[PDB]
């Protein structure tokens, strides 16, 4: 089995920018590798076939080098479409194995939060469950804290948090903070707030509400 | 055009067989090899083997030589793949694809299969309408099995300020949530609804959010 490793993992490039992407063979594979994007819910593409021959249709800023054991794929000027996981593959022997992808993140100015709580609709209160959301949309960069402070005590049970992908628009992530518990407990309280912490901001973004407004 | 179609995703369980199809259309279908790729979220991809229509001659990798049964049909015009034996290993999204001249493999590909390998129960989501310029809605769509679910807006006419969250599994149910921003001249004097499919149960749930 040849194994490909593919060098990096992730990558963080801004509109306009250099990016190249290395791949190397365990053994010697010539000239029979292929290199593949893959954009969120879509099947891979394939871009560059025959180490540097460009298939058909895809863009000139994408090119691709290499023989032997070394492989590098570059795209001189990154668009925001170029956001992807970008895949090589060997097909000099069988099995023809893939790389383990590199991810490539967009680069863009900070954006802070647009954060919205939401109290549990009547509907489920009547089934006995009680989930509060907390939507925390189209910031930069990805890393961003929460915290449940219910009735000014933190809270770190039943919070499962979700990120979107990264936006092929504008770059920007999307957040969902859900707290989930059961019907009395959440009757038992009254304050229920989400508070984002992000290095855009010292004073945290509050969301909050009471059970009966 | 050359176009690749593959089934539905199945939940299959642990021990038991799963049989899914990639219908060709657009060429001649004994003319090219049917390739099988398994992807998995944190292993990457993985050539599986080659069906060649007509003869039914066939290839695989080592690893799946016991694992994968592929055949063809020339009249339906479709490839199939059986995988034995199954575990949750298993689990993952599956493609067909086609090569094109020469070097140029893998350039045609299927939409991918998600096969889904437990022995949870198939349960359809709750869906929960989330009300509170613009004026954020949401939607809460909880406690399905298994993957996936599709949610559009208004039948997918809203889809600029959507944002639909990766699914969270908890005790073999999934839930997530999907929000859409709408200026606030527009809700709620016109209706917004949320559409939730789910494949498995045959279930759809349209949600109208209200104030």
């Amino acid at each position: 089995d040849i194994v490909i490793t593919q060098s990096p993992k992730f990558m963080s490039t801004s509109v306009g920018d250099r990016v190249s992407i290395t791949c190397k063979a365990s053994q010697d594979v010539s000239t029979a590798v292929a290199w593949f994007q893959q954009k969120p819910g879509q099947s891979p593409k394939l871009l560059i076939y025959s180490a540097s021959y460009r298939y058909t249709g895809v863009p000139d800023r994408f090119t691709g080098s290499g023989s032997g054991t070394d492989f590098t794929f570059t795209i001189s000027s990154v668009q925001a479409e170029d956001l992807a996981v970008y895949y090589c593959q060997q097909h000099y022997s069988t099995p023809w194995t893939f790389g383990g992808g590199t991810k490539l993140e967009i680069k863009r100015a900070d954006a802070a939060p647009t954060v919205s709580i939401f109290p549990p609709s009547s509907e489920q209160l009547t089934s006995g469950g009680a989930s509060v959301v907390c939507f925390l949309n189209n910031f930069y960069p990805k890393d961003i804290n929460v915290k449940w402070k219910i009735d000014g005590s933190e809270r770190q049970n039943g919070v499962l948090n979700s990120w979107t992908d990264q936006d092929s628009k504008d770059s920007t992530y999307s957040m969902s903070s859900t707290l989930t518990l059961t019907k009395d407990e959440y009757e038992r309280h009254n304050s229920y707030t989400c508070e984002a912490t992000h290095k855009t901001s010292t004073s945290p973004i509050v969301k909050s509400f009471n059970r009966n407004e | 055009e050359v176009k690749l179609q593959q089934s539905g995703p199945e939940l299959v369980k642990p021990g038991a067989s799963v049989k899914i199809s990639c219908k060709a259309s657009g060429y001649s279908f004994t003319s090219y090899y049917i390739h099988w790729v398994k992807q998995r979220p944190g292993q990457g991809l993985e050539w599986i083997g080659w069906v060649f229509p007509g003869s039914g001659n066939t290839k695989y990798n080592e690893k799946f030589k016991g694992k994968a049964t592929l055949t063809a049909d020339t009249s339906s015009s479709t490839a199939y793949m059986q995988l034995s034996s199954l575990t949750s290993e298993d689990s993952a999204v599956y493609f067909c694809a086609r090569g094109n001249y020469d070097r140029a493999w893998f350039a045609y590909w299927g939409q991918g299969t998600l096969v889904t390998v437990s022995a949870a129960k198939t349960t359809p989501p709750s869906v929960y309408p989330l009300a509170p310029s613009m004026v954020t809605l949401g939607c809460l769509v909880k406690g399905y099995f298994p993957e996936p679910v599709t949610v559009t807006w208004n039948s997918g006419s809203l889809s600029s300020g959507v944002h639909t969250f990766p699914a969270v599994l908890q005790s073999d149910l999934y839930t997530l949530s999907s929000s859409v921003t709408v200026p606030s001249s527009t809700w709620p004097s016109e209706t917004v609804t949320c559409n939730v499919a789910h494949p498995a149960s045959s279930t759809k749930v349209d949600k109208k959010i209200v104030p």
